[PDB]
């Protein structure tokens, strides 16, 4: 961890400057997440039919809920009420793509192999996802966390020395790549790149990346998707029209990206947080225990999202179910307290996000605004052009 | 927790007898689980 | 007694053809 | 309540130290219940009898004439062949026949699908398979065992020399070494040595049996540690005291001396025994094929230690096994016995070399290679439970349906 | 018809 032994004063004040309730201390080195997997009670693992229900059945109503009341008004309605009608889809759908991403670890239902498989492929399909790339892409996530050069399906941050080099090679700050880069990590756009994430699998449409014995399972993966943009996005826009669209598909699915998105941002990054590359010190217990932020919601959200937010304990007991990980995480709050560290989703948390930590540089190792860092460095390009005098 | 360690091992066996990014994921985790 | 005289006749047999077929692979595929 | 930032650190330790635990059980699990099952294989193997070969190719042949197929058991071949095919046998003492065939048994029916011969260019081709003392050129092109005859008494040449080698290479030993030596006086050694790759964790299996006159006057067999501290796994040590339990029990304690060389190398179950009578050399000759036996198969299922970037626990584990294995070599390099029959037969500058390059070598920069066939697994079992074509489905659908009406 | 060989069992 970045601030290593100092007391509780300087620590509460950098807690309360970022907007962070209790920031970490230090854990030691050589470990392994799966460790803590013998903290946990025996009951917390055991399956019953009523949270499940449950957790298929609220969301579903909330969808319902909203589009009753959207068609219901179609298009005589104003801007807000379709904006509100928006969200409250994006968040049920949420907690229905959290359901998906519990089968597609093998966590929901284990009895019915079958069942859980068919469900997660239905209710992946309308983000126009994949359930076994889904998986392969978590998997390689949770073996890699925070790896520096190597966790490319999560949050990578965007270091000095390579934007040093795209600006050696660009010959200026003006180029493509440049202003791309520029709007995507300053404006709150970033709170949707998530978006990206979802163009970078279908890995080029390539069964070239994949072991052979498996192409039919993959095919078949790519193929739900598809049936649902090649069946239900025509009928849909045949129905209603661009408006019809926009309305009923376009929204929704930024709403859902918004989610996504920061819901992983939030989850590892951090200024106290360091990314250590391979072989230099990085850790793997280390990294996904002192390496996490916890995210608090008011509990009407964590309901409608099925506990989307408590990533921490299926990171070190992976068979965890999805209705235990509330109470799981007392339990582990109570004897790894001083590690963890807890944030409020709050307006300041966001804004500091978008607006302060934007470029990591790995000498300070820490997260700095990208404009004064690229003037720093630009003015040692100015300093390196006096010393290329000759 | 076995995966880092099978990385290394058959880069190991890579000296003695005589694209494709996620064929060693795959190939461990049908192993390890289909068990 | 019988023991002895099948491992005798046995281990003839076998060596017989072993070494038939160890110089047939050799002359053809090797001496070339 | 809160843990501490050491305690983790005991966490960690625990948890390891019950997974060894719990896999070095699971090894001796096998041997636990009837260890006398690790050399009564052969005995049992010819009491089930001769197995009835059952594939679509001699079906049909027993059916179309008479001619029945049978099979045997690895230990039942191995025990036909015996000491198959070396050029000194006619010359060599009954017990050591059987010391021989049952080691080189072991070798060829546990690793079978593995083992190869050690490269030819390093022992073969100096002419070190067979050696003579009346021939050290080599002029008669391996024959001197049979074209000069036995020098006499006070005539240049008496004690006559002969030694025999035979080495292997394998997928978890680099080096497996057989080696018969017999002199004019009535002399006669055995030397077996297993030394394991440079990669695996595991200790070095030797034996040494020198009789004179047919009597033998020493023996030694131990599975030498290889770690800095001569410390076995616990499974090698559970594994050693329940075979010295079973077959030794009721013979000699205080003659087990320990010699004055083996004191730096020698585990503390060494076995080393001037034996008595017929019952001693029976028990300890059953123990030492007992433990070569449980030694080979609890190496079937190894695996290498290998060193990570930033990881210092394995390169100091590395380290340490490369310097057991060459302490080892070292510290039998002078055990003077083997070493002056040798020179005082076939001179000093070749008996360096012999020693330095076959006998105890050390080279950790080069280990041979190996050649895994185990596809062939795959064709013996398919000739046993073939597969028809599509077409020979129809024919005995046919069959039984037509068969059944009654 | 014999053994001739050495083993442990007599
Ligand atoms: C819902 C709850 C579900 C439960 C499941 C929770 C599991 C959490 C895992 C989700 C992981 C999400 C990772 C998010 C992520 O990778 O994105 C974060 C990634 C950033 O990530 C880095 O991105 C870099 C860009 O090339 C590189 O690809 C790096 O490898 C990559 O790590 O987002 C991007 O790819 C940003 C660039 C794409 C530009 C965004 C396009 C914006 C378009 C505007 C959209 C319209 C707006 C109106
Ligand atoms: C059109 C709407 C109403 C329905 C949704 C369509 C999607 C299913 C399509 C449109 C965008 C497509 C993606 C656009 C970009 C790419 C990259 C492209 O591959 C490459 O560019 C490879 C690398 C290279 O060309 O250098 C093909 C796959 C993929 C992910 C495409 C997969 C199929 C996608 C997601």
């Amino acid at each position: 961890t970045s601030l290593d032994g100092l007391p509780e004063t300087q620590k509460y004040v950098y807690a309360d400057e970022w907007g962070f309730s209790r920031v970490g201390a230090d854990f030691p080195p050589g470990s392994h997440p799966s460790l803590f997997s013998q903290l946990l009670p025996q009951a917390l693992f055991a399956f019953d039919a009523r949270a499940a229900v449950a957790a298929v059945a609220v969301p579903l109503a909330a969808m319902a809920a909203g589009y009753g009341w959207l068609w219901y008004m179609h298009s005589i309605a104003p801007v807000w009420q379709q904006a509100l009608c928006a969200a409250l889809i994006g968040t049920g759908y949420a907690g229905l793509f959290k359901v998906a991403h519990e089968c597609a670890m093998m966590r929901f239902i284990p009895q019915m192999p079958g069942l859980q498989a068919a469900l997660g492929t239905l209710l992946m399909a309308p983000a126009l996802y994949s359930l076994p790339s889904w998986r392969l892409h978590h998997l390689h996530h949770l073996l890699h966390t925070n790896m520096l050069w190597q966790d490319v399906w999560g949050w990578h941050p965007l270091t000095k020395v390579e934007l040093a080099d795209e600006m050696v090679r660009s010959g200026g700050s003006g180029g493509a790549a440049m202003a791309a880069a520029r709007l995507v990590l300053t404006t709150p756009i970033k709170l949707f790149a998530s978006v990206g994430h979802w163009l970078r699998s279908w890995d080029g449409l390539d069964l070239r990346h994949f072991h052979p014995a498996s192409y039919v399972e993959v095919l078949s993966g790519w193929a739900a998707p598809l049936a649902f943009a090649g069946l239900v996005l025509p009928a849909v826009v045949s129905a209603g029209g661009l408006s019809g669209f926009v309305s009923c598909y376009l929204a929704p699915w930024l709403v859902f990206h918004f989610w996504l998105s920061v819901l992983s941002l939030t989850a590892h990054t951090a200024p106290h947080i360091p990314w250590r590359a391979e072989g230099d010190g990085w850790d793997a217990g280390r990294a996904a225990v002192a390496g996490t932020v916890t995210l608090r919601l008011p509990r009407p959200l964590e309901v409608l999202l099925n506990n989307a937010n408590y990533m921490l304990p299926q990171a070190v007991a992976p068979g965890l179910p999805m209705w235990s990980a509330p109470a799981a995480y007392a339990v582990l709050a109570a004897r790894l307290g001083p590690y963890l560290t807890e944030a409020s989703m709050s307006l300041k948390l966001l804004t500091n996000h978008v607006t302060r930590w934007q470029i990591y540089d790995e000498e300070a190792h820490t997260y700095r605004p990208m404009e004064e860092v690229v003037d720093e460095i630009e003015a040692d390009l100015q300093q390196l052009a006096a010393a290329a005098q000759q | 927790k076995t995966y880092k360690f099978e990385k290394l091992i058959t880069n190991y066996k890579k000296m003695q007898s005589f694209f494709g990014t996620y064929y060693f994921l795959q190939k461990l985790l049908s192993k390890y689980l289909d068990v | 007694k019988k023991s002895f005289k099948k491992k005798y006749k046995d281990k003839a047999i076998i060596y017989y053809e072993v070494g038939k077929f160890v110089l047939n692979y050799f002359l053809n595929n090797q001496l070339t | 309540s809160p843990l501490s930032p050491e305690d983790i650190m005991r966490l960690v330790q625990q948890h390891e130290d019950v997974a060894a635990a719990a896999e070095s059980e699971q090894l001796v699990a096998q041997f636990r219940d009837d260890p006398q099952g690790l050399y009564e294989y052969v005995n049992r193997a010819y009491a089930e009898g001769p197995r009835r070969v059952t594939t679509p190719i001699s079906l049909l042949q027993e059916e179309i004439t008479g001619a029945v197929t049978e099979s045997y058991p690895a230990a039942v071949a191995n025990d036909i062949i015996g000491m198959g095919s070396w050029r000194l046998k006619d010359d060599v003492d009954p017990v050591i026949e059987f010391l021989v065939a049952r080691l080189e048994g072991c070798w060829r029916e546990i690793l079978d699908t593995d083992l190869c011969l050690y490269p030819r260019e390093k022992w073969k081709e100096q002419g070190w398979d067979l050696v003579d003392s009346m021939d050290p050129h080599q002029e008669l092109e391996g024959f001197s065992y049979a074209d000069i005859p036995d020098p006499a008494k006070g005539e240049a040449g008496y004690p006559r020399l002969q030694l025999e080698n035979r080495v292997y290479c394998s997928k978890v030993f680099r080096k497996l070494h057989v080696e018969v030596g017999l002199r004019q006086d009535g002399l006669q050694v055995l030397h077996v040595v297993v030394y394991p790759r440079y990669s695996y964790d595991m200790p070095i299996f030797g034996m040494d049996i020198v009789m004179v006159d047919g009597r033998v006057t020493l023996a030694v067999v131990d599975c030498c540690p290889v770690r800095a501290d001569l410390k076995l796994q616990p499974h090698y040590m559970e594994t050693m005291a329940l075979l010295q339990r079973t077959f030794l029990e009721g013979t000699d304690p205080a003659l087990r001396r320990i010699p004055e060389w083996g004191s730096k190398i020698f585990s503390p179950l060494a076995l080393c025994i001037t034996p008595s009578g017929p019952e001693e050399l029976a028990a300890f000759a059953k123990y030492a094929v007992a433990l070569h036996r449980a030694y080979l198969t609890m190496s079937l299922n190894a695996v290498p230690v290998v060193a990570g970037p930033g990881d210092r626990r394995e390169a100091a584990r590395l380290q340490e096994i490369q310097d057991g294995q060459k302490r080892f070599c070292d510290n039998q390099l002078v055990n003077k016995k083997t070493r002056r029959v040798l020179e005082v037969a076939m001179g000093v500058e070749w008996t360096e070399a012999y020693m330095s390059q076959l006998m105890f070598d050390f080279d950790p920069k080069y280990e041979p290679p190996y050649f895994d066939a185990s596809f062939e697994k795959l064709y013996t079992y398919f000739d046993e439970n073939p597969s028809f074509g599509e077409m020979a489905d129809e024919a005995m659908e046919l069959e039984r349906g037509a068969e059944a009406e009654r | 018809t014999t053994g001739f060989g050495w083993d442990p069992d007599g």
